C-alpha cells in the first residue's frame, strides 16, 4: 500500500499535488498544466508547441546561457511536452536541489523574454521538425488518425501546426495564449519521490503565487467532437513494414465506460513477435496473428480526451500479401467482444489489469506523470483502492454491452502507411464490424 | 486418435501384469503379420503426416534421422511398385524398429493440448 | 538492501511502502564468462523456456493472471533476469525462479525455433544504433577476449545446444547466483529461497578464461545505416574519478531544445551530431568512451577533432565551478542508477556475487579541479587509444588522426 | 616492343610469326586515381557497352564471326582492355577501341541493369577466394586513400552514372591511353592508332589525389567462408631487390604433391594450409606480403609464427646456393609475366603511361646473399606492420603477437 | 503498330514543307478533340503497356517519371469513374504534354529489331 497523496491549493487557486518515498534519493517536481493545442484556433494553431522551444530560450533574469548553466549546475535535467489536451513541464533533481528546480520551472513560466530575434531562430528549428517526424512512422499514423476521425475540429489539428503559421507565429501571440492558458485554476505543481509536502507548498507560495487567475473558474479536467468515419491511405511501396490504425470513438476520462473500455482492450492486448513470452499470450488475437506471421506487432490502445477518446488497434506488418487476413482477423475479434465473451475473458482481463495500472508506476517521472494526468483530467488523484472496486464492478454484460453500442457495426478511422496495396477498400473494412452469422 | 492416446493406454496395459502377459504376445505377432517389416520401414514412418502436429513433429527431427527417413520411405515406394519385398539388410530387423519419432509428437501434442486446456481456465 | 544468505544463497532485499515488487536473480554469467561467442546471450534468452515442472507456456498464461512482467538481459559481467509483480505473489515467483535454474530442459526445437531467432532479432534491434556498434567494436579492439568478447550472439559463430547446456551447468549453481528484492520483506525472501533453491548444485565460481590485458587500435565496421565514431581509453586501474569526468565532459543536454554546457556537448554546436562521454568500470580495467553520431561523417570528423581537444584542454585546468558541477552530474547520475531497477539488481548483484561494496549516492566522493585535470591528462596521454567507426568509415576518422 | 607515338598516343607493337594477335589499350585510370569507390571497377565494365556507332549488341554478334575475344580488368594503376584475334583483322579491333573511348553513350539502363550487376558477381567470385579478401584488406590498411582504395565496386558505396561519366571524361583522354600490340605489325597500327585516335581528346594526366602515407595496423573481416591471413610490410622506398626476397621465401611448390624447399613452403608442414609471399611495386610506395590460407585457424595462427621466424631467420644469413636459387626463381617469374598477354600489357603500359623502363627477365639482378639478407632484416624491424585476418577472426593472431 | 514506325513516318512529313503545312494543323486540332488533356493525361501516358518491351520502357523511366505518371494514372481513373473532367491545373497544358516515354521505347525496340536482324545474318 503506497503512500497518500497530499494536495493543498494556494489562494490564487494553484493546485500542490505530491507523493513522498522515503526510498528514493531524487525527485520529480514539474507543472502539469491543464491546457494544450485543443486550445489553439486555427490562425494560432502550432503556438503552445513554439512556446515550449521558447520556454528554454532565456528568461528576464538568466540568459539561454545561464539557463543551461543552473540547470547543468543543479546536477538533474528538465524536461518539457506539449500535448493536444496537456502541457507538462517538469524537473527531475537531488532531494536537496528541489527549491532550485522548482525556482527555474516557475521562472521559465511566467517571466519568459519571448525575444524577436529567438523566436526568428527557432522559426527554422521547428520548420526542419516538420520534415522529420516524417521518419516516426507511428507519430505519423497517430497525426493522421486524428486528423481524419476528428475532421476540420480543434482534436484533429496537429501540434505542430502548419507551415504557414509557424512562418507567422508572433511574441504577441505567443504571450497571449499563455496568458489566456497558462492560469493558475489549470495548473498542478506537482512533487514525487523525496519531497516534502509542506516544503513544496512553501516553494508554491514563493514562486507561484503571482500566477493570474481565470475569470471563470471552472474545475480541472473540464472539456462537442462528432466523428468522422474516413480513411487515409498513404501507399508507399519502398516501405518494407505496413503500419495500420484502426480506431472507433472511444470515451473521454470521466465516462462510466472507462474502465469497461480498458478491459475490452486488454481481452484483445498487445503482441510484439521480438518479445519470447508473446507467442504464448492468452489473447485469440494474439494467437492467430503469431501462427500464421501475420504482423511484427500490434498494440491495441484507448486514448481518453476529456469529451471524446478514440479505442482501437496499431498493428505493423512486413506480410504484404496477407493484410487482408490481418485486418479480417482483428475485427473477427473486436466482433466477438460484442457476441462470444464471457466470464472467461473478462475475469483474465481484469486480473491483468489490477496489477498492470500499479505496475505502470515504477519511478518518481511515473508517479508525478501520474499524479498530474488524474489531477488535470479529473480533478482528483484516484486511489488504488477505488480503481480496484471498479474494476471489479466490470462484467462481461457490461463489455458486450459497451462493445455492441460502441464497436458492433459501427464506422471506423483507418489510417495505412507503406506497401498496402492489400488493404482493401473502406467497405470492406467497415464490413467486417459485423457479422453476418450474428 | 493422438498418439498422446495410444501411448496413454498403451502403458495402462503396460503396467497391468495380467494385461501385458495377454496383450504383448498379441502384438508381438500382429507386428509380425502386418508385414512393414518385409518393405523395410520402421513403425513410425507408417504414422499419417499430413497434420500440423506431425508436419511439425517432422520438422523437429535430427537430420540425420530425417534423411534416414526419406530413403526409407523411397526404397519401401520402390518395393511396393516393384512388388518385391525387401531381402537381407533391407528387412527391419526387430531392434531397428525404434520409435525415433514417437518423443517428437509427444511434446509437440503435449503443447497443443495444453494450449487448448489454458484457452478454457477459469479465474476461480 | 539487507544482504543475508540463505542455503547457501546470497540474498538481498529492502522492504518498501508500494503494492509493487521487484525480484531478480542475478548470474555471474555475463559474457566475460562465456565459453564460447554468445552463449550468455542465448542463455539468457533460454530462461523461462520449458521446465520439467512448468511448459514456458503455462508460466506465460500463468503470469498474465498474476498481471506479472518479465524482463531478462545480458551485460559483460552478469545475466539479469527480473520479475516485477504484486507483493503478495512473492512465493510463486521465487519457485519460478527456482525451475529455470534446476530443471531447464535445455531442448534443441526450442534453441532452433525459439531461442536464437528471439536472439536475432534482439541484436538487430540494438545495431540499428550505429552508437551502439561503435561502443560494442571498442571494447572488441580494447580487450580482444573476456570483455572484449561480444555480449550477443551474432551470425558468424553460431551457438549449439551443447554449448549453451554446458555453460548453464557451470553458471546454474548456489556459487554464481544471487537473489535482489526490490520492495520485498527480507526475512520473507530468504525464508522462501531458502526452501526453493536449497536442492541447487553448489558449483564452483565462473571466472574469466585469462587475464585482462589491455590494446589499442582500431576497429572500421562498415553499415550503411547510420554514422558513428567512438574514441575510448582503456583503464588500467579504474578509479572513482573517472565518473565524475564522463559527468563534467557530459555530452547530453540537460534541456529540451538546447545544446548543453558540458565540454563535449558545446564541440557539437553547428553540427546535426550528438556526443555522450561514458566510463565502464569492469573491477580489474576499464574503459572510458566518447561516442559520436551523426548523418554527416563530416561533422562527426569536426566533432571527433573537438572532442579530443576538449579532453587535453580538461587535463590543463578545470574551474572550481566545474569541479562542483561534476559532482552534481555525478551524485545524480548514481542516484537514478540505484532507482532504476535494471542496473539496480546488477549493482547489488556486484555487492554480492563479488565483494564491490556499492557506493551508496550520498557517499559520491568530490573531486577538486586538481583530480579532474590529472585523470584527464592521464586520457589525453593513453598508449593505447582505441578508434571504432561505424559507416562510411572511408570518412571517418582515424587513431593516428587524432 | 617498339615504342612509338601516334596522334599523341604512344603505342608500343611487336611483329611475331603466329596468325593471333592481341591489341591492349591500357588507360591510366585504375583504382588509385579513383575519384569515387569502385568507378575504375565500373568503367572497365562499362567498355564495349552502346557507343554512337555501334550497339553493344553488335559489337558481340561481328566480334563472333571473326572469332574474337575480349577480355577486361582492373589494377591500382591501370585499366586493361584487351581483344584477341586474328593478324588480318587488327583494323576492325582498332576501330572498335577507338568506338568505345570517343563515342560511349553512357545510359543509366546500362549501368543498372548490365554494368553493375556483372561488376557485382565479378567481385563475389573473386572473394569466394579467403586470401583475395586479406591482400586488399592489408592494403587498405597499409595506405587508406589511393593505393588503398578498393580495386572493386562495393555494394556500401554505390557508383553513379554522373561518377562514372566525369571519370571516363577524364580517363579517356590522349593523356591517359596507352595501346599495346602482341603479334601486330608495329608500322601497321602506328597507321591505324593515327587515323582512328585523332580526334580523341588531349585532357590532362590523371592523378592520385593526396601523396601517397604509409600506416600500419590490423583488418578483421568475419567471413563464415574459409580463413586467411595476411602480414604485410609498407616500403616506402620499393627496390627490386624484394622481388628476389619474395620467390626466395617463396611458398608455392614447384612439383606435384610436394610441399617445397623454400622456407615458407616448410612453414606448412603437418598442415593443411598454403602460403605465397608477393612484393608490388606501385612505384612510389610498396607491399610486402605473405598470405597464407587454410581451414584451420589454429593451423593458421601456427604457420604465422613460422612465416614470420623464417623472415627474420633470413636477416640473419643466406647461404650462397639460395641466393642463386633466389636469381633463378626470380628470372623465371619475370619471365612469364612477360609472357602473358595480361600482365604483358600493365607492363609496357606503365612504362609508356608513367615512364618506367622496363627491365627484361635477362637483366634481372642478381642479388648477394648480403643483399638479400639486409632486405629481409629492414622488414623484420618495420615500426607498421599491417596484418589483415579473414574468417574466424576470433582465432586468427594479432599483429602485437606476431 | 511499334513507336519506332510511328516515330520515323511523323519524321518523313515534318521533313517535307508542303505536308508539314497540311499535317501539322490537322494533327494539332485531332489532339484537341481527343479530350485526353481534359483528364489530365500527357499523351504518352495511353500507349498500350502490356508488351515486353514497353514493361521494359516503363521500368527504364527515371524514379520521379515514373512516380507522377503513377498519379496521373490514378487521377484520370478518378475522373472516368465520377464523370468529371479535370479543371485548373489538372488540366494538361499543351507545354506540358511531353514525350516522356518515347526515348526509352525507342532505344528498347532499338535492340529488338536490330536482334531480329543480327539472327538472321548470313556470313558473306
Amino acid at each position: 500500500v503506497s503512500p497518500k497523496t497530499r494536495t493543498s491549493n494556494l489562494k490564487n487557486g494553484l493546485t500542490i499535488a505530491s507523493e513522498s518515498n522515503p526510498l528514493v534519493q531524487t525527485a520529480t517536481v514539474g507543472v502539469w498544466i491543464d491546457a494544450g493545442s485543443r486550445n489553439e484556433n486555427a490562425y494560432n494553431n502550432g503556438t503552445a508547441h513554439f512556446f515550449e522551444h521558447l520556454a528554454f530560450k532565456g528568461t528576464d533574469k538568466r540568459s539561454q546561457h545561464q539557463l543551461e548553466l543552473d540547470i547543468e549546475n543543479m546536477g538533474g535535467h528538465l524536461n518539457a511536452y506539449t500535448s493536444r489536451e496537456s502541457t507538462v513541464y517538469y524537473a527531475k533533481s537531488f532531494k536537496d536541489d528541489v527549491p532550485k528546480s522548482v525556482e527555474i520551472l516557475a521562472d521559465i513560466l511566467q517571466h519568459s523574454k519571448l525575444a524577436e530575434s529567438a523566436i526568428d531562430r527557432e522559426r527554422e528549428v521547428i520548420t526542419r521538425e516538420l520534415e522529420e517526424v516524417n521518419k516516426q512512422y507511428e507519430e505519423v499514423v497517430f497525426d493522421h488518425l486524428h486528423a481524419t476521425a476528428f475532421m476540420n475540429q480543434p482534436l484533429g489539428r496537429t501540434i505542430l501546426g502548419p507551415r504557414e503559421n509557424i512562418q507567422t507565429i508572433t511574441n504577441t501571440e505567443l504571450r497571449k495564449f499563455i496568458t489566456e492558458n497558462y492560469t493558475a485554476d489549470r495548473m498542478v505543481l506537482v512533487g514525487a519521490g523525496a519531497v516534502d509536502h509542506d516544503a513544496l507548498v512553501e516553494l508554491a507560495e514563493k514562486y507561484f503565487s503571482h500566477l493570474p487567475s481565470s475569470q471563470s473558474p471552472v474545475p480541472l479536467g473540464t472539456p462537442i467532437p462528432n466523428f468522422v468515419g474516413s480513411e487515409v491511405r498513404l501507399r508507399d511501396d519502398t516501405m518494407p513494414v505496413a503500419h495500420i490504425a484502426i480506431a472507433v470513438e472511444g470515451v473521454s476520462w470521466t465516462s462510466e465506460d472507462y474502465y469497461t473500455a480498458l478491459v475490452a482492450q486488454a481481452i484483445i492486448g498487445n503482441y510484439d513477435r521480438a518479445v519470447g513470452t508473446s507467442r504464448h499470450q492468452g489473447s485469440r488475437l494474439s494467437n492467430i496473428v503469431s501462427e500464421n506471421n501475420l504482423a511484427n506487432s500490434f498494440q491495441s490502445f484507448s486514448t481518453s480526451y476529456s469529451d471524446t477518446g478514440l479505442w482501437g488497434i496499431y498493428l505493423t506488418s512486413e506480410n504484404t500479401t496477407q493484410i487482408d487476413d490481418l485486418v479480417h482477423f482483428t475485427l473477427k475479434e473486436w466482433n466477438r467482444l460484442s457476441t462470444s465473451v464471457s466470464n472467461l475473458q473478462v475475469e483474465r482481463a481484469k486480473s491483468q489489469l489490477k496489477a498492470g495500472l500499479l505496475l505502470s508506476l515504477d519511478g518518481t517521472t511515473y508517479v508525478a506523470e501520474d499524479i498530474g494526468r488524474q489531477l488535470t483530467t479529473l480533478g482528483r488523484r484516484v486511489t488504488p483502492a477505488e480503481v480496484e472496486a471498479k474494476l471489479e464492478a466490470v462484467t462481461e454484460h457490461d463489455v458486450r454491452a459497451w462493445a455492441q453500442k460502441t464497436l458492433y457495426d459501427k464506422d471506423i478511422a483507418l489510417v495505412g502507411l507503406g506497401p498496402i496495396e492489400g488493404l482493401y477498400d473502406y467497405n470492406r473494412i467497415r464490413n467486417d464490424m459485423s457479422m453476418m452469422r450474428w | 486418435a493422438s498418439i498422446t492416446s495410444v501411448v496413454k493406454t498403451s502403458e495402462l496395459i503396460l503396467k497391468s501384469p495380467l494385461l501385458s502377459k495377454i496383450v504383448v504376445p498379441l502384438a508381438k505377432t500382429y507386428v509380425k503379420f502386418s508385414g512393414y517389416r518385409q518393405l523395410g520401414f520402421k513403425m513410425n514412418d507408417l504414422i499419417i503426416e499430413e497434420t500440423p502436429n506431425m508436419q511439425l513433429a517432422l520438422r523437429r527431427l535430427p537430420p540425420t534421422e530425417s534423411y534416414d527417413r526419406v530413403y526409407r520411405l523411397i526404397r519401401a515406394t520402390q518395393f511396393s511398385l516393384s512388388h518385391k519385398l525387401a531381402t537381407g539388410n533391407d528387412i527391419t530387423k526387430p531392434e531397428e524398429d525404434d520409435h525415433y519419432l514417437i518423443p517428437y509428437i509427444l511434446d509437440v501434442e503435449a503443447e497443443a493440448f495444453e494450449k487448448d486446456a489454458l484457452d478454457n481456465l477459469e479465474v476461480v | 538492501f539487507s544482504t543475508a544468505e540463505a542455503a547457501g544463497v546470497k540474498v538481498a532485499a529492502q522492504d518498501g511502502q508500494s503494492p509493487i515488487s521487484d525480484l531478480s536473480v542475478v548470474l555471474r554469467g555475463g559474457s566475460r564468462y562465456a565459453t564460447v561467442p554468445g552463449v550468455s546471450h542465448i542463455l539468457e534468452k533460454f530462461a523461462f523456456q520449458n521446465t520439467v515442472p512448468k511448459s514456458a507456456l503455462r508460466f506465460v498464461r500463468e503470469l498474465e493472471l498474476f498481471g506479472g512482467k518479465l524482463y531478462t538481459h545480458t551485460t559483460r559481467e552478469h545475466i539479469v533476469l527480473r520479475t516485477q509483480f504484486l507483493k503478495q505473489d512473492l512465493p510463486y515467483f521465487v519457485d519460478a525462479f527456482a525451475n529455470v535454474l534446476k530443471e531447464t530442459k535445455f531442448q534443441q526445437f526450442e534453441l532452433t525455433e525459439r531461442v536464437a531467432p528471439v536472439a536475432e532479432l534482439d541484436l538487430l534491434k540494438r545495431e540499428s544504433d550505429p552508437a551502439f556498434t561503435a561502443l560494442e567494436a571498442a571494447h572488441e579492439v580494447a580487450f580482444r577476449t573476456g570483455l572484449g568478447n561480444s555480449v550477443y550472439a551474432q551470425g558468424y559463430s553460431p551457438v549449439t545446444l551443447e554449448d549453451v547446456k554446458e555453460f548453464a551447468r557451470q553458471v546454474y549453481a548456489k556459487q554464481n547466483v544471487a537473489v535482489v528484492g526490490n520492495n520485498v520483506v527480507p526475512a520473507d525472501l530468504q525464508q522462501l529461497v531458502g526452501t526453493a533453491f536449497a536442492d541447487l548444485q553448489e558449483g564452483s565460481k565462473v571466472t574469466q578464461a585469462g587475464t585482462t590485458t589491455l590494446h589499442g587500435g582500431e576497429a572500421r565496421v562498415r553499415t550503411s545505416t547510420g554514422n558513428a565514431l567512438t574514441i575510448a581509453l582503456p583503464i588500467a586501474e579504474p578509479k572513482p574519478v573517472y565518473h565524475a569526468l564522463a559527468s563534467f565532459l557530459g555530452g547530453p543536454a540537460s534541456m529540451p531544445w538546447s545544446v548543453g554546457a558540458s565540454p563535449l556537448a558545446q564541440a557539437t554546436v553547428g553540427t546535426h551530431t550528438s556526443v555522450k562521454a561514458t566510463y565502464h568500470n569492469y573491477g580489474d580495467a576499464g574503459l572510458f568512451a566518447i561516442t559520436i553520431k551523426g548523418d554527416s561523417p563530416a561533422e562527426i570528423s569536426q566533432v571527433a577533432h573537438k572532442a579530443v581537444q576538449a579532453l587535453k584542454d580538461t587535463g590543463a585546468e578545470v574551474t572550481e565551478e566545474q569541479a562542483a558541477r561534476a559532482y552534481a552530474k555525478s551524485k545524480f547520475a548514481a542516484a537514478e542508477a540505484f532507482e532504476n531497477p535494471d542496473s539496480s539488481a546488477s549493482v547489488i548483484g556486484m555487492e554480492l556475487l563479488s565483494g564491490v561494496s556499492r557506493i551508496a549516492p550520498e557517499n559520491v566522493q568530490k573531486f577538486t579541479p586538481a583530480e579532474l585535470s590529472e585523470a584527464a591528462a592521464q586520457l589525453s596521454a593513453s598508449a593505447k587509444p582505441v578508434v571504432a567507426a561505424v559507416g562510411q568509415v572511408h570518412a571517418l576518422p582515424f587513431a593516428d588522426e587524432l
